[PDB]
């Protein structure tokens, strides 16, 4: 249809490139942080691309921060067992610390005698 | 800021394919993506390898 | 056939030269259609009479050249000539002569492709065929492995529930004898406590 | 702009986002609950405000089910794979699909208004009657809430009904998936509708409904009539997510396709027919209740054809494909998580087991098996899917075994034990309960705390 | 008539066809954002007030 | 027919008649004129006019004779 | 602030350097006063059928879709050039512009309420009309109705006359204006 | 049609952006505050919506402060009653004319 | 415009202010405080405390502390 929407249209080219007075490249903000630690693990895995190929994907340690890196780098079944061990460690830590010394009456043992006898009398 | 992109021919520019005759042919020689070492960083070496195979399907 | 036969534009003709129909409010002129039919002749009417295109004489010579150079075209010119051409003939006779479009894959350009590359096309096939023939033998061998397979599933599945069907047996044994031989059975024991 | 945006995909990043944010004051309250519930005594909640547990748990469910889950299933990845699926340049209606998701800003917006101004008091999130009717005025914010968030749902149903008129290629099974919902929600919803109003009479214009000689039952068929068929319209979209995560990942055609495609219309019916489930205590007919349960235990079987077909997906697979994605991991979980919660659905479908399991910890399992889990990890495998396209980052997900694991160990820690003590019995609704029950309530809580402090490990 | 002299059919949204009269109504729109928040926070104010919510400290002191 | 409607019996207040929990002021949330009177309960809100008409504050209606005014539709 | 909105005006020479267009008028081509034109020809004022005069100021709209088509340049008044390009028009037309153009911008609303308020009006009427009058007398003493349902139950029918003036009688015992108003003999 | 150049030189030297540094955990923990305290776009946005959000409540709270004190005092008829009654002892009359009519 | 090309340009090439990022934390973190609050403002409206003492609604030993 004349004069509508286009079905395709080129790019115009892009701005021009902007120096430095000493004629440095300006450079732009870039969230890819390359990430200060001791660890140099790659990690690759094959991958679907698509229906008939793959990509061989790679994990660098730079990419990840250091409690990544740690983590990453130890075999999955020596952490997994021990995280999963600590995470329900801390979690009971953490439900206890608001009833340290709380002692109600009915768990002494006189009351959980009187309990014995009720269900004696009642056949419980 | 209106500026009608489309001209008074109702055309707009359009970059053509990259042609070359030979052989008493006019061929058209396609453009291949840059290697993904420049995109990606690695160095496209020890690929593994990864046949090509038809899709897995259940006969009978 | 189409919106219920009322064409979606159609000629109207006024007798009046300087007639307005939105600018005048009277009630005495009588629309006219393209063949000059006044609106007050219904078309049931209208339509069954004869009307046929009369062009100047001055014509006719031409309209007999485009016969002549075309024999087909002959016969529709000669209506036309005649004072016999209805709506429907002209109709005819445009649809008559309206040929599509061509298209040429000559003409198209083609991928790039060395002469090397071009002589192996036979042996793509060929191994476009094994590996179809390939697939088609795997999709029988593995739908037999794999749906054998599920029978294990079947009585691992039948050998766990089992275990609770003896269980729950043994349960019901074991209730058949509580109140009939059970000391944790008592009668005439508890007592009621009494309001508080 | 921001606001102003018509882009459909736009709108479902936002659906995504908000669903997240909304999930945040949820997930604080499913930890309020499970805190509460550690031992017997008071923990975190007064008795004297023992009125705020009420609303605690009312609120959680609503706010889950109308305003994380659906959103997340039905508004988010609909709204930016949909009209790419049906290969369209956008949605039919780019109007409406701005206003829905402001819509539901705008009543989540209300309903947390009234927890900071309003008494809060609770009625569960089916807002029985009388107790509904009886109630302060947060109860009627939280109607007001309601009916907008129906008019959203519909609107967007309408939306995605006009994709058959456009649709350029083939309606594939995910599609179909939206669809059926999309019907299920305009033949439900403006039934809510009717009941909500009748809701709102008796609160607000003196009617006489739900006070003797009016029967309060009626409110419990009008209610369940949309009840069930929405936690269908909430898990189908889950079922269309973990047919294209499988098929893609492993590299296979759906196997069975019309078959899956007609045990989706299938179950559609079915779930339109089947709601007094919800009521076997209340003491209806024997006849009735032998329909209904005899209609419910039907359902099992487009069910159970649809399991099967994935798991024959994922059978066969090429082995030199990894296959530790997490998108994978949570797409076979799903169907190992889903094949626990529809079991024990079935034997609370069976009415005479049901006096026994009718309002305990055992319904809560049941649902929470479905929808904590199977559904929560089925919006995730499906936004992992697509996070090549919907070009997210700043998350370490996409390859995390930890998480994946910690994640089920510790989901299936807070709601095994809930099943135990359906047999004990331990109520729902209730924050005091026994001395005896605290051991099972105990692990669960211990469970609710660690899967909090998972979902701090993926940023 | 000229079919390329339309295309502000498609470069400008139809909600803005109006030119400088839609700008407008969406300018005046927007000048009553301001005002309707504080009408709303009025509304918390009120319903935090009525329900005694203020005196949450002075009831115990 | 309607304008000259013949009288009924007042109703017995039985089992489940005239049941009320609040007062009726949807109609009027901040005003709440007329708060024991049905939305269009005629005779209950003529009276209760009266009463505010005894107090110094106007209100409109319930004053012409039917037979003394125009499209009243009960004259002889 | 531009020379448009100090005079305004519609289809005139030199737009673009005016700065604006003021008139919201499409169209135009008509040789008389109400006869077929170009374009829609829409505005608040001088346009459409004159009630007062009985006469068309305007033809019927010319619309641009399959029924009509473009209009000829000769007649176009509105030049998309002119009308967008809004960088800075808050300045060039002011306060009071910007006041005139959000309702100038709501013809449309306007044109719904001309058309929707006149029926609502006559609504309204009937609830005036009828609040006025004193109430009917709905009910009366159950027994008493029970001794003389004959009468009651079946009078209007039987003689509607008698039984409106007997109504009257009752609405003026129970109201206590009996002696201050005169019944009509049936 | 507008010509442009391949490149521009800035006038200024100063390379003020590139790559994030890297951060830990708890970066945003004082990242964030001092964005909002130092600066300016962030201070400035927060002040005026502030200020307005405020400057429109005035209005509002002074008016329904001043209208919840009279729907306390009781409806609209008990205070025309008031000042009613209060009539009627200033007069010492039982029965006055309403407001707006004569004796 | 290449830059117009991909939705939410800025993020998807890593160019975008963190604070729109903060913004929609600190607003998930503002609906959590929704439980939060009103739990605490409740507890002390009715009881004249924030929080409660576990067990201090039941008999308490002498020592419990
Ligand atoms: C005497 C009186 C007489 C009678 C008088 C009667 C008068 C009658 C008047 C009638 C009309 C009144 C109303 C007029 C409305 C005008 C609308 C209009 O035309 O605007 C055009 C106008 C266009 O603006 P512009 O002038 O071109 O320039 C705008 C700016 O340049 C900015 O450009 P931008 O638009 O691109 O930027 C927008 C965007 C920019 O983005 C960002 O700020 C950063 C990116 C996002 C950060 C992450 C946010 C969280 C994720 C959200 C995900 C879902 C998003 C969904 C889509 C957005 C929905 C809002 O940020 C926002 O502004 C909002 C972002 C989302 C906020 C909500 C997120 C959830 C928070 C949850 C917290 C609690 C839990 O629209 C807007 O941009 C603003 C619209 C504002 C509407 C506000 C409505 C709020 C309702 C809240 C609830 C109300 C009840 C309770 C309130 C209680 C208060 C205490
Ligand atoms: C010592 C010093 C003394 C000094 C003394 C000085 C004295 C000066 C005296 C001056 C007296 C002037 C008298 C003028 C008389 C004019 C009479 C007239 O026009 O007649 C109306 C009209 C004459 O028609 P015409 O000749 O074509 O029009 C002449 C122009 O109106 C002529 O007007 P124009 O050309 O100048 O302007 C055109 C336009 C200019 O208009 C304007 O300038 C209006 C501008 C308004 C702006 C709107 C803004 C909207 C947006 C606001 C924003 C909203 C959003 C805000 C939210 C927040 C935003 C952030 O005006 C109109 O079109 C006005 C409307 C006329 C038609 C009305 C139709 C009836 C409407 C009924 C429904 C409404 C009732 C409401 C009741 C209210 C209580 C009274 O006659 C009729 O309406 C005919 C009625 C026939 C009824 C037949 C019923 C048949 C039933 C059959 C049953 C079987
Ligand atoms: C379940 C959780 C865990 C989930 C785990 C699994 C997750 C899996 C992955 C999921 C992925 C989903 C898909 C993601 C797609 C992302 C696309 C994207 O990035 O879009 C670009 C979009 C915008 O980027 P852009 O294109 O550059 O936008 C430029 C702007 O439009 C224009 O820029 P601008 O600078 O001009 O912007 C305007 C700006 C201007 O901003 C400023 O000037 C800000 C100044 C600083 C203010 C800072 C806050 C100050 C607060 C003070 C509080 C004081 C309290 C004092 C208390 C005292 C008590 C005594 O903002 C405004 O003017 C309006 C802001 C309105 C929104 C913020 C509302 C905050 C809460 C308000 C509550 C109010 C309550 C009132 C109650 C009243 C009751 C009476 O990104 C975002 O908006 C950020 C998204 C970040 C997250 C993305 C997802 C990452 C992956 C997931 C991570 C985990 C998240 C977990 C949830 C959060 C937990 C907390
Ligand atoms: C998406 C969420 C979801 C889903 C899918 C379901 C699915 C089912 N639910 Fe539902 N249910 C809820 C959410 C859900 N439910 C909620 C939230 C409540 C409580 C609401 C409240 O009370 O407040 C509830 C309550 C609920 C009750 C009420 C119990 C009570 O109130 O005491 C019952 C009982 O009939 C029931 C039954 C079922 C059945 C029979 C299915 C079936 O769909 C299950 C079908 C699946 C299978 C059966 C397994 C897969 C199939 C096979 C493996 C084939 C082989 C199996 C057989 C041959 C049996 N549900
Ligand atoms: C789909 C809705 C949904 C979800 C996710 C959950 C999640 C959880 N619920 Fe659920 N719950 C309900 C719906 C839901 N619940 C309903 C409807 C009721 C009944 C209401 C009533 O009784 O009136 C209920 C009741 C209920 C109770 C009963 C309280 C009572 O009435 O006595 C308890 C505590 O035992 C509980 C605990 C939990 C816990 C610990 C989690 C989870 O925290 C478990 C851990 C999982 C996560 C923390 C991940 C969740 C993440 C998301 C939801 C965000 C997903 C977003 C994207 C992927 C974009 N829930
Ligand atoms: C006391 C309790 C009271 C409760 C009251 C409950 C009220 C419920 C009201 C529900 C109204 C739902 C209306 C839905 C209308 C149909 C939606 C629809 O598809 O409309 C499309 C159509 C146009 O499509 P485009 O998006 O522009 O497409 C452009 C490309 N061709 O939209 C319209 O014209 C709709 C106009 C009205 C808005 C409807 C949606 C928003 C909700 C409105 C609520 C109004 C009442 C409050
Ligand atoms: C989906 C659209 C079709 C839905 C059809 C649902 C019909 C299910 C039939 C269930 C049945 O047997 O009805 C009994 C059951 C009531 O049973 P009892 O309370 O025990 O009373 C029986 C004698 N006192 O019936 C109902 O509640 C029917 C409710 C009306 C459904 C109307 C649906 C309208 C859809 C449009
Ligand atoms: C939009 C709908 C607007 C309806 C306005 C009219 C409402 C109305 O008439 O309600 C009264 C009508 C009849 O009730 P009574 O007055 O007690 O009947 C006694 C007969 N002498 O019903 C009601 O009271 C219910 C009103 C519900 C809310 C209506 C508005 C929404
Ligand atoms: C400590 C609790 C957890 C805090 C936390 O993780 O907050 C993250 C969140 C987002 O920060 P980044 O992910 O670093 O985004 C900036 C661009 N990369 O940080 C904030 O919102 C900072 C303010 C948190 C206030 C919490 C109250
Ligand atoms: O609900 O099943
Ligand atoms: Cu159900
Ligand atoms: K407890």
């Amino acid at each position: 249809r004349i004069g509508g929407p286009p079905v395709f249209m080129q790019f115009p080219p892009p701005p021009p490139k902007e120096y430095l007075a000493d004629g440095t490249p300006k450079t732009y903000p870039l969230h890819q942080p390359v990430f200060d630690h001791g660890y140099t693990w790659e990690h690759w895995y094959m991958t679907n691309a698509g229906v008939f190929h793959t990509v061989y994907y790679g994990e660098f340690a730079k990419d990840f921060p250091w409690r990544w890196g740690f983590v990453a780098e130890k075999p999955f079944w020596v952490g997994a067992p021990i995280l999963v061990l600590g995470v329900l460690c801390l979690g009971h830590i953490i439900q206890t610390m608001g009833q340290i010394g709380v002692r109600p009456k009915r768990y002494t043992p006189e009351w959980v005698e009187a309990t014995k006898e009720r269900e004696r009398a009642e056949n419980t | 800021h209106y500026h009608p992109p489309i001209d008074k021919k109702g055309q707009v520019y359009v970059k053509g394919p990259n042609t070359v005759i030979e052989r008493g042919q006019t061929w058209i020689k396609g453009y291949e993506l840059p290697s993904m070492e420049y995109t990606y960083g690695p160095k496209q070496e020890d690929i593994p390898f990864y046949p090509r195979v038809k899709l897995n399907v259940w006969g009978n | 056939a189409y919106n219920g036969g009322y064409p979606f534009h159609y000629v109207v003709q006024y007798d009046d030269p300087n007639y307005d129909c939105e600018a005048d409010f009277e009630f005495e002129e009588i629309p006219r259609d393209e063949f000059g039919v006044p609106a007050h002749i219904p078309p049931e009417l209208s339509t069954q009479i004869r009307h046929t295109y009369y062009v100047p004489p001055q014509y006719y010579p031409f309209l007999k050249k485009l016969g002549e150079d075309t024999p087909e075209l002959k016969p529709y010119t000669d209506k036309l000539i005649m004072g016999d051409m209805t709506y429907d003939d002209y109709e005819e006779m445009f649809y008559k002569f309206a040929k599509p479009l061509k298209i040429y894959r000559s003409r198209l350009p083609l991928p790039y492709r060395t002469d090397e590359e071009i002589s192996q096309e036979k042996y793509v096939n060929w191994c476009g065929r094994w590996y179809s023939y390939r697939q088609r033998l795997q999709g029988d061998y593995y739908s037999r492995h794999y749906f054998r397979d599920w029978l294990i599933g079947v009585m691992l599945g039948m050998y766990l529930g089992n275990l609770c069907v003896q269980q729950h047996r043994q349960y019901r044994v074991d209730m058949k004898l509580f109140y009939l031989e059970a000391p944790e059975h008592k009668i005439n024991w508890v007592k009621p406590r009494g309001d508080l | 702009f921001y606001i102003l945006v018509n882009n459909n995909k736009r709108i479902g990043i936002y659906y995504i986002k908000l669903s997240i944010i909304i999930g945040i004051l949820g997930i604080v309250l499913s930890y309020i609950i499970r805190v509460e519930l550690y031992n017997s005594g008071n923990r975190i909640i007064k008795y004297d405000n023992v009125n705020y547990y009420n609303m605690v748990i009312t609120l959680h469910g609503l706010l889950m089910i109308f305003y994380i889950i659906m959103p997340g299933l039905y508004g988010g990845i609909p709204l930016y794979i949909l009209p790419i699926l049906s290969v369209i340049t956008d949605i039919v209606l780019p109007r409406i699909n701005n206003i829905s998701i402001i819509i539901v800003l705008i009543s989540y917006i209300v309903v947390i208004n009234s927890i900071v101004i309003e008494y809060n008091i609770g009625t569960g999130w089916t807002l029985y009657p009388p107790l509904s009717i009886i109630g302060t005025v947060i109860v009627n914010m939280i109607l007001y809430g309601l009916i907008i968030i129906g008019i959203s749902s519909i609107i967007s149903a309408i939306n995605f009904m006009n994709i058959l008129i456009v649709i350029d290629g083939i309606i594939y099974v995910y599609i179909w998936s939206i669809i059926i919902t999309s019907v299920l929600l305009i033949i439900s919803l403006p039934i809510l509708n009717g009941i909500l109003l009748m809701i709102l009479s008796d609160i607000y214009f003196n009617s006489i409904y739900f006070i003797l000689n009016g029967d309060v039952v009626l409110y419990q068929h009008l209610f369940w009539y949309f009840g069930h068929p929405e936690v269908y319209i909430l898990i189908l979209p889950a079922f269309g997510i973990i047919s294209i995560i499988l098929s893609v990942l492993n590299n296979k055609i759906i196997f069975g396709m019309k078959s899956m495609i007609l045990a989706i219309i299938m179950i559609s019916i079915l779930g339109s027919i089947v709601w007094a489930h919800h009521i076997y205590t209340v003491g209806l007919e024997l006849d009735t209740k032998i329909y209904f349960n005899n209609l419910t235990l039907i359902i099992s079987i487009p069910t159970g054809n649809k399991i099967y077909n994935w798991i024959i997906l994922y059978i066969g697979s090429y082995n030199i494909l990894y296959n530790g994605y997490q998108s994978l991991i949570f797409s076979i979980m799903f169907i190992i998580i889903f094949i626990i919660g529809g079991i024990t659905g079935i034997i609370i479908s069976i009415d005479i087991i049901d006096i026994g399991l009718h309002d305990t910890y055992y319904i809560v399992s049941h649902f929470h098996y479905i929808l904590s889990i199977g559904a929560v990890i089925s919006l995730l495998a499906g936004i992992l899917l697509l996070k090549d396209i919907i070009g997210y980052y700043n998350v370490i997900i996409k390859i995390n075994k930890y998480f994946g694991l910690l994640l089920f160990i510790n989901i299936n820690i807070i709601f095994t034990p809930q099943f135990i003590i359906g047999f004990n019995v331990m109520p729902r609704r209730i924050l005091e309960y026994s001395d005896n029950i605290i051991v099972w309530n105990l692990i669960s809580s211990i469970g609710s705390i660690s899967t909090i402090l998972i979902l701090l490990s993926i940023f | 008539i000229d079919p390329t002299k339309n295309q502000w059919r498609w470069c400008v949204d139809p909600a803005w066809y109006g030119g400088m009269r839609d700008k407008a109504n969406m300018d005046m729109y927007r000048l009553m954002v301001y005002p309707f928040f504080g009408y709303a926070l009025l509304y918390l104010h009120s319903r935090f007030k009525q329900n005694d919510k203020y005196n949450v400290f002075a009831k115990w002191r | 027919h309607q304008g000259t409607k013949p009288p009924r019996p007042v109703s017995l207040e039985s089992r489940f008649m005239n049941q009320r929990r609040y007062d009726f002021t949807w109609m009027h949330p901040q005003d709440k004129f007329c708060s024991e009177c049905r939305p269009v309960e005629l005779e209950c809100k003529k009276m209760c006019f009266d009463r505010y008409r005894s107090m110094d504050y106007r209100m409109y209606g319930f004053q012409r004779p039917r037979i003394q005014t125009y499209y009243s539709f009960s004259t002889c | 602030g531009c020379e448009a909105v100090k005079n305004p005006l519609i289809g005139g020479p030199n737009q673009k350097a005016r700065g604006a267009i003021t008139s919201g008028f499409a169209g135009g081509g008509a040789k008389r006063l109400g006869g077929k034109g170009y374009g829609i020809m829409a505005d608040w004022c001088d346009h459409g059928y004159s009630f007062t005069k009985g006469q068309a100021i305007t033809g019927m709209p010319h619309w641009p879709l399959w029924c009509g088509g473009g209009v000829p340049d000769k007649f176009i008044k509105i030049d998309p050039d002119v009308h967008f390009n809004l960088q800075g028009y808050r300045e060039r037309i002011g306060w009071y512009g910007f006041f005139t153009a959000f309702l100038q911008a709501n013809y449309h609303a306007f044109v719904y309420f001309v058309r929707f308020i006149p029926i609502n009006i006559a609504i309204f009427w009937i609830y005036v009309n009828e609040r006025q009058r004193e109430p009917q007398e709905n009910v009366m003493d159950h027994e008493e109705f029970f001794r003389d349902f004959d009468s009651i139950y079946l009078g209007q029918v039987f003689d509607h006359h008698r039984f409106a003036e007997w109504l009257a009688r009752r609405r003026a015992v129970k109201w206590g204006y009996a002696d201050q108003i005169h019944i009509p003999p049936v | 049609g507008r010509e442009l150049p391949e490149y521009v030189v800035l006038p200024h030297n100063q390379q003020r952006y590139g790559r994030d540094k890297s951060y830990s955990y708890f970066t945003c923990l004082w990242h964030f505050p001092k964005m909002v305290f130092t600066e300016k776009w962030c201070y400035t946005n927060i002040m005026w919506f502030v200020f307005w959000t405020g400057f429109w409540f005035i209005p509002n709270y002074i008016w329904w402060e001043r209208r919840y004190a009279y729907q306390k005092a009781g409806f609209h008829w008990e205070h025309t009653n008031r000042k009613l009654q209060a009539r009627k002892e200033a007069l010492g009359m039982d029965k006055v004319p309403a407001s707006g009519m004569d004796w | 415009n290449l830059e117009d090309h991909f939705d939410l340009a800025e993020y998807m090439m890593k160019m975008h202010n963190p604070m729109s990022e903060y913004l929609y934390w600190i607003a998930g973190f503002v609906s959590g405080l929704h439980g939060i609050l009103p739990l605490l403002h409740s507890n002390y409206y009715f009881s004249g405390m924030f929080l409660p003492r576990d067990n201090d609604n039941t008999q308490l030993c002498d020592d419990s502390w």
